[PDB]
């Protein structure tokens, strides 16, 4: 009973059960949000560019 | 009680990508140059004069932005005036329409693998499965149990251990246990359920 | 008519509360485990123990391509930036009682509230993502901390809205 | 000269909103910043979609009920289901 | 009887799917390109008949 | 909005899965199926030598 | 603003460098293979053995309804057509530097660099189309092939944009 040390399954919830994780799609945010990023810069060099005509 | 004992099978870890997994790396790569020279064609049809090149929107960037706004399938602003460009529209929509289908075939297809697995269970049908090989310790009280014991699954057993080679017998519990171990998914071991149990 | 400015500092002020306080309680999540089984509580930087004679121990929590994966959540970078630029916005906007006739404290402040906000994403997507590297349930700071992305998206509408129009003025 | 243009913050919703569920959307972004936003999010939309019909399509192709409860840890557990075992059996006594 | 060995006869196991290839699909970038050629004659043969 | 999504895509996976499982119909055959299928039933005449050599 | 001319006349020259060179290079594949199995190299043509003792040794590629696709692989015309109109298209704005005022001597020129790109688009398919039929991936060649029609479609485009701005300010 001291010698065994490995006790972890699925328990409360449980992995396999049908639902799509976070993580099976996960990919997807990143690329959104860098997207996103993007744009900004865009922005400020037309800024950069009008601010001096 | 005597027991089976085999490998965990491996967690199916997700990749960061996974999702694109369902249609390969070339489509993803010729999916761009059909793309770019579809927006190229489309300006240059568009904007040789009509006879006053004036006379409509679809300057170079305009014609990058219509295109992508038709592969994702969510409209657009605006829409070819001469019969050239219309034919040009046209070829693009029916070339999204197959490719978008295709895809969502191919997801619904690959989990719907997934699900029939039917992994082993009991391991009672280790007498009718025989693509996973299994072993017992020589010399064991187990190796006179199935020549002794003649009860018909476990006959089948028996004639199994006297057929497969190299051979189902192994001199340690240790090197057993190594064999399974390396031997992943394919190769099983019977020993006592107590000896599992210390060990698992 | 002018208030706004008001407004919108307070709003600025109690996202950074909520944010704060998020990042400072251990409400993150609720699970399982033992303060080396029974209910246990975690924050972001430690594990700590309930429902036992443990009660109110606490340890250092395990930290240990996704290689590299692997130090952005036990960095948690992003929130800390995150709280950076909001107290960044909020200490910009609070100058603006001086040093008048430039109105480009509005405009900065305006993209350090939508660039603090868009850190928040990353941070809960990161944090749900490395957790499941079951049972669990969801303690009160990840909702301080969605309330605080929530303002911090409306804080930032308002003062660009008002920068817009104090400057728009100028043709008429 | 600012608010030449339809996108408030209203609309802006209302257009986002409309470009999630593949609906007609009028106005135009017109501009680069604006039309690179626009991009990823319908391909955000689009994969998320297909995902959802296509896992649905598995859903109903093979039940599978799952089994409550599996172990006497389970029944140290227990909710509601109460158990025993039969009376005047050995077992009783046993337990 | 007793040298029967081929069970896979009743898929005793179970192959898994991988992705489309090129070739699955192919046809459809022929006719594509096929229709961007034809698109550009047309706009010549429009033009010479507006030459006069 | 929201209603014809939820629709669409229900009516679409649903007429997959239909077609889907009948292709799995796999009849019997070989009469080798009679050793374990029991949904069906089979009998002989009586008196026929057949059920003497059974 | 006129410099325009400057610009165009460059990248035509590049791309058909690119695109010989692609033609002229062993490497657009690695794979297993066999030069009378080992790792392999391979171009359009022919086929030489690295990775052991026979490492320089080299055969001829092996040639060999549907059937008559079979000549488009063996061809490869494609990659030709592509190059000797792409080297039209230089040949027209070499020309235009005579017979000014004419306009039209450039307009040929975006019809050949389309025409080029297209081939190349068409050859790639083809050749994958084929030899798809082990771990392999792609040489050096492919890519230069793949920036070669880019540059192609980019030049055209402005060589269009010039006969678009040069012509119109005549007509007033
Ligand atoms: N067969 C048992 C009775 C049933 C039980 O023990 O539960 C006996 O011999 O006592």
């Amino acid at each position: 009973y001291d010698k065994g040390e490995c006790g972890a399954k699925d328990s409360g919830s449980k992995e396999k059960t049908s639902a799509l994780s976070l993580s099976n799609v996960a990919g997807v945010f990143y690329i959104l949000v860098g997207g996103l990023g993007l744009a900004m810069l865009v922005a400020l060099i037309e800024f950069c560019y009008k601010s001096r005509a | 009680g005597i027991s089976i004992m085999i490998k965990k099978p491996q967690k199916s870890k997700p990749g960061v990508f996974s999702f694109l997994d369902p249609l390969a790396y070339e489509i993803w790569m010729c999916i761009v140059f059909a793309y770019i020279g579809v927006s190229v064609v489309l300006f240059l049809v568009s904007r040789f004069s009509p006879y006053s090149e004036s006379t409509n929107e679809f300057g170079i960037f305009n014609s990058l932005w219509f295109s992508l706004g038709a592969f994702m399938q969510q409209g657009c602003d605006i829409s070819p005036r001469s019969l050239s460009g219309r034919i040009v529209g046209g070829v693009w929509w029916f070339f999204t329409l197959i490719i978008i289908s295709s895809y969502t075939a191919n997801l619904a297809a690959f989990l719907t693998v997934e699900r029939m697995v039917s992994p082993i269970e009991s391991a009672e049908d280790l007498s009718k499965q025989t693509e996973i090989a299994y072993g017992t310790l020589d010399s064991g009280s187990t190796k006179e149990f199935f020549r002794r014991s003649k009860i018909a699954v476990f006959d089948k057993m028996w004639t199994y251990m006297r057929s497969a080679e190299p051979s189902v017998f192994v001199r340690t519990t240790a090197e057993g246990v190594a064999r399974v171990r390396k031997s992943k998914g394919k190769y099983a071991y019977l020993l006592e359920s107590t000896m599992n149990e210390y060990i698992e | 008519r002018g208030v706004q400015m008001l407004l919108t500092t307070v709003g600025a002020f109690a996202a950074f509360s909520l944010m704060t306080i998020a990042v400072g309680t251990d409400y993150w999540l609720y699970s399982r485990g033992v303060c080396k089984e029974v209910m246990t509580h975690s924050g972001l930087w430690r594990t700590c123990c309930l429902e036992g004679n443990f009660k109110g121990l606490c340890k250092q929590i395990d930290h240990f391509a996704e290689y590299f994966l692997r130090a952005v959540r036990a960095s948690s970078i992003f929130p800390i930036l995150s709280v950076i630029l909001l107290f960044m916005g909020g200490l910009c906007i609070a100058a603006s009682e001086f040093y008048k006739t430039r109105h480009n404290i509005i405009l900065s402040a305006g993209i350090f509230f939508v660039s603090a906000g868009l850190s928040n994403i990353i941070g809960i997507i990161v944090y749900i993502s490395a957790n499941a590297g079951n049972s669990y349930s969801y303690g009160w700071s990840f909702y301080f901390g969605a309330l605080s992305f929530i303002i911090a998206e409306m804080v930032g509408v308002l003062a660009v809205h008002m920068f817009i129009d104090r400057h728009k003025q100028l043709t008429g």
